[PDB]
């Protein structure tokens, strides 16, 4: 499953 | 052998055109198995390989909400990037991220990576220590420190060394029966007349799977590296691949040229003579 | 920046006059993702060309497959015309059965 | 991603062990968290679980164990004392990056009084004449402080106080009533010594 | 560190009123959250944000609005307050995983603004019985009569706040229907007490009417203020 990204 | 689980993430802002087009594509050992596209009718995660259908309704729901969340996240990064580079407001831009894990036959994580790119240019990326980042430019520094300020590295590492690896193992189960598919190329050589009493010998490799293949021409034992041309392997359109390689030889002396096709589906490396 | 798209026009199966086949137009190594891909028969845009979903590679370049069902004759001509911000002029690459 | 804490209140004795139950419902593995909330402030993290080893050790002897089977994430501390008294929250994250919180478990850890001397002294406000108020103090932490059974009267719940003079913890309950009369004995009928504020001759 | 500051700490607003709770953050975290806390409901999400300019409804958005002007702050607007919104609110900043919380904001939404009232505080001195046989002295501070229960009880000995030997009711109690009471103990040796050199003071900061709030007239204005009561140590004759 996918990751929960954290904006730049 | 080694297997990998990887998601390719794209976000492109379309100023005037509205909200950015967002897309997530997942790959197991380089074969697409899930995709999400904001620009579809009912944007939801859906299976892209038949074996992914054995996953219940929950799976799709969970990944869709997550994707919907990841979508807003990138919606904001797009904007954040305009400031970091003091760029136009009405210009379209692109963010691409590749994130995943490569684990060995012994189940150990060989590699974990999350790489970013903005407008086709490396932006940031997680070192192989899975503890620090390598910014590309002065804008990437702002994110490096900010991500270090929220201990993002720690949590990315957890996904990479656990979740990713754990879910890879699960898809391999459902997919062994299809992921192992192998299709040998059927080779052959064609003859094309050339001026100056010369000739083109084109050796073709078709119907093969997977794409990894290798073609070479041989002149009396040695393989010709010179004026030998070969096209990018390309998709037939039905899951098989094609590729050819050619060389220019003088007429009346081609029979001293042999083509060699190296594909994993062959009991042995084919060998072709005009 | 921007990358120039590379194009290849070819068919699924060994070209046979009078026999149904699929004409492919594979376009790669381009960025930004925006692009217009049209396939042409005797110089006239084919009615419906199927476009695969778009992907991108390890080097960040996008790629995509366009195809149409066709039955090649002896004298028909097929081409693929691609317009992309990386080119000042759209490029048209004709199909070569021996390529 | 859901989470719940089935025990609203947990009361243990100082020096005892402790376990806080937390259940989560969820189709995948979620992120899990435990926070503490002291008296009049926000939450502070004790520990989290992202993935990997199911046993995570946190601040101040706290630790939890994620059990996929049981779908639980119980918190533990081998030995708690008075200061562990607080409100503990279990939380979870899956779909979204925000945390969903359980209703919470209030933990009451009873300090143990080596030598109770249950007294109910009479105290007055020197500025307000005939101002009632009884102080029940130095009693056992196990015993039960009675409450009010009508309007007009009031008694406070137990409260612990601690002096920086070696062991000096001591429970306390305060009472007062608008009633024309009725002193402390009559209100704290179940206690012990009820010393009179009757001055000692000199 | 991971600082998050909410302002104000307390608020006494009336139905129909306008309330703005604000959160300032120095954590430089991209995500921010606004929660309310109530008994039986633990904490519940109202609105969060993925960054400056981002805002999205939580599990209970109804009745609230939010604005994310910049990275540093996230506000929860209450254009039209209803007594249902009386509660304690907390904003948190987050970095993708664990959240950091501010210290909260008590908010009371009243149907009327005239029931509010400052506290009456009196200091009950220690009985000589306690002091006699236990060599200890329990001074008892009691606060009665305040309504919106936004109060903080503190103890001051010889000008300095003391903590050791202090135990204050956690929650305020309710005597009548618009009147709350709160008490506290302060225990010291008998020596420290009989010492007339020592000064003791109970203080009760009451959070009430804002200066920018209107009050009818005559009766004093139930504005924030500290009310205290004192006792001086003394000899036992
Ligand atoms: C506490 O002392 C008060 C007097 O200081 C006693 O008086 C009355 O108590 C009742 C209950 O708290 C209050 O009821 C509300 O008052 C109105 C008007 O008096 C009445 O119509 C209602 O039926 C009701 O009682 C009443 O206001 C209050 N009166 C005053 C003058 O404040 C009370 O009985 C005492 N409690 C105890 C337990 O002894
Ligand atoms: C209510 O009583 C409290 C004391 O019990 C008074 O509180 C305190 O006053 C000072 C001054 O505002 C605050 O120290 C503040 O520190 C900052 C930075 O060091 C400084 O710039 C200020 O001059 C001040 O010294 C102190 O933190 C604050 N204490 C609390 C608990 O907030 C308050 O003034 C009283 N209110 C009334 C209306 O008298
Ligand atoms: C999950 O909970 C089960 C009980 O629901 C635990 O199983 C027990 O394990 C111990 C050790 O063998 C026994 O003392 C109990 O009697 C067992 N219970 C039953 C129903 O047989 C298990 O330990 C729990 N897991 C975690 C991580 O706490
Ligand atoms: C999955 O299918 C594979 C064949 O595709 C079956 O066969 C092998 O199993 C052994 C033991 O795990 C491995 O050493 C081989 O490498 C496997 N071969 C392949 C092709 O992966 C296997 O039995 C199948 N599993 C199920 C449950 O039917
Ligand atoms: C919050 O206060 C801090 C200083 O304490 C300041 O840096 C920031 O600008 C403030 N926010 C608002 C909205 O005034």
């Amino acid at each position: 499953e996918q990751y929960k990204f954290y904006s730049v | 052998g080694p297997h990998s689980l990887r998601y390719f993430v794209t976000a492109v802002s379309r100023p005037g055109l509205g909200e950015p087009r967002y897309m997530e594509v997942g790959y197991v050992d380089d074969t697409e198995f899930v995709r999400f596209d904001s620009d579809a009718e009912n944007p939801r995660y859906e299976p892209r390989a038949r074996w992914m259908e054995q996953e219940g309704p929950e799976y799709w729901e969970r990944e869709t909400q997550k994707a919907k969340g990841n979508e807003q996240s990138f919606r904001v990064s797009l904007r954040t990037l305009l400031g970091y580079y003091n760029q136009s407001a009405g210009g379209s831009h692109t963010i691409q991220v590749i994130s995943g894990c490569e684990v060995g036959s012994d189940g150990r994580l060989l590699r974990g990576y999350q790489q970013y790119a903005y407008d086709g240019c490396d932006y940031i990326a997680l070192n192989e220590d899975l503890k620090t980042w390598t910014a590309a430019d002065m804008a990437a520094l702002i994110t490096k420190h900010k991500w270090e300020q929220a201990g993002e590295a720690e949590r990315l590492r957890a996904y990479l060394e656990g979740t990713c690896v754990e879910w890879l193992r699960r898809y391999l189960k459902n997919g062994n029966a299809t992921l192992l598919r192998t299709d040998s190329p059927k080779a052959h050589v064609t003859h094309h007349s050339r001026p100056e009493d010369k000739v083109t010998l084109r050796c073709w490799a078709l119907g093969f799977y997977p794409a990894d293949i290798t073609l070479t021409w041989q002149l009396n034992g040695e393989e010709l590296i010179q004026d030998m041309e070969l096209v990018e392997t390309r998709p037939a359109g039905d899951g098989t691949f094609q590729k050819w390689a050619s060389v220019v030889v003088p007429l009346g002396k081609e029979q001293y040229y042999t083509c060699h096709v190296y594909h994993q589906g062959l009991p042995e490396p084919l060998t072709l003579r005009w | 920046i921007q990358k120039t798209p590379q194009i290849q026009v070819y068919s699924r199966h060994p070209p046979e006059n009078g026999k149904p086949n699929i004409l492919n137009c594979y376009v790669t190594q381009f960025h930004p993702p925006h692009i217009e891909i049209q396939m042409l028969k005797n110089g006239k845009k084919i009615p419906k060309v199927e476009m695969s979903d778009m992907s991108f590679s390890k080097d960040w370049s996008f790629y995509i497959l366009a195809h149409t069902e066709f039955t090649p004759t002896e004298t028909d001509t097929y081409a693929c015309r691609v317009k992309h911000d990386s080119m000042a002029e759209p490029k048209t690459v004709y199909w070569d059965r021996d390529m | 991603q859901s989470v719940t804490q089935p025990d609203a209140r947990v009361t243990v004795s100082e020096g005892a062990s402790l376990q806080l139950r937390c259940k989560y419902s969820y189709s995948a593995t979620p992120y899990l968290f435990w926070y503490v909330q002291y008296p009049r402030q926000g939450l502070q993290l004790l520990l989290k679980y992202y993935s990997g080893d199911p046993v995570v050790q946190g601040v101040n002897g706290f630790e939890a164990e994620f059990s996929k089977s049981n779908s639980s994430f119980h918190l533990r501390k081998a030995s708690v004392h008075w200061s562990d008294s607080a409100v503990y929250f279990c939380a979870v994250s899956g779909f979204a990056s925000a945390l969903t919180f359980g209703s919470g478990t209030k933990v009451i850890v009873l300090p143990y009084i080596q030598n109770p001397e249950p007294a109910v002294y009479a105290l007055k406000d020197p500025r307000s004449q005939d101002s009632t108020l009884c102080l029940f103090t130095d009693f056992d932490s196990q015993i039960n402080v009675p409450k009010t059974m009508e309007s007009g009267t009031f008694i406070t719940d137990a409260t612990v106080l601690d002096m920086k003079a070696m062991d000096s913890k001591s429970n306390g309950a305060i009472a007062w009533s608008n009633q024309t009369s009725f002193t402390c004995q009559d209100i704290f009928k179940e206690t012990n010594a009820t010393y009179p504020s009757s001055d000692v001759p000199c | 560190e991971a600082a998050v500051t909410q302002s104000p700490r307390n608020k006494v607003a009336v139905t129909g009123g306008k309330v703005t709770l604000s959160c300032n953050q120095t954590n430089n975290h991209n995500n921010m959250y606004w929660y309310r806390q109530d008994t039986g409901h633990g904490l519940r999400l109202i609105h969060y944000s993925y960054g400056a300019g981002s805002t999205e409804k939580g599990d209970i958005p109804d009745g609230y609005k939010a604005s994310r002007p910049s990275q540093e702050n996230f506000s929860l607007i209450l254009e039209l307050a209803t007594p249902s919104q009386t509660s304690v609110y907390f904003c948190a900043s987050g970095g993708g995983g664990t959240l950091y919380f501010g210290a909260g904001t008590r908010l009371s939404v009243l149907e009327d603004l005239r029931n509010v009232t400052p506290p009456k505080v009196s200091l009950f001195e220690p009985s000589k019985a306690e002091i006699a046989n236990k060599q200890k002295a329990t001074l008892v501070c009691l606060a009665r009569g305040f309504f919106p229960d936004h109060v903080e009880l503190s103890w001051w000995v010889n000008g300095k706040e003391v903590h050791s030997g202090v135990s204050t009711d956690p929650q305020a109690y309710k005597e009548s229907n618009y009147s709350y009471c709160l008490s506290s103990r302060l225990r010291v040796s008998a020596t420290f007490w009989h010492n007339p050199r020592n000064h003791f003071r109970c203080q009760v900061q009451f959070h009430g009417l804002s200066e920018e709030d209107k009050w009818p007239e005559g009766s004093p204005k139930p504005v924030t203020q500290n009310i205290s009561a004192e006792a001086w140590g003394r000899a036992d004759c």
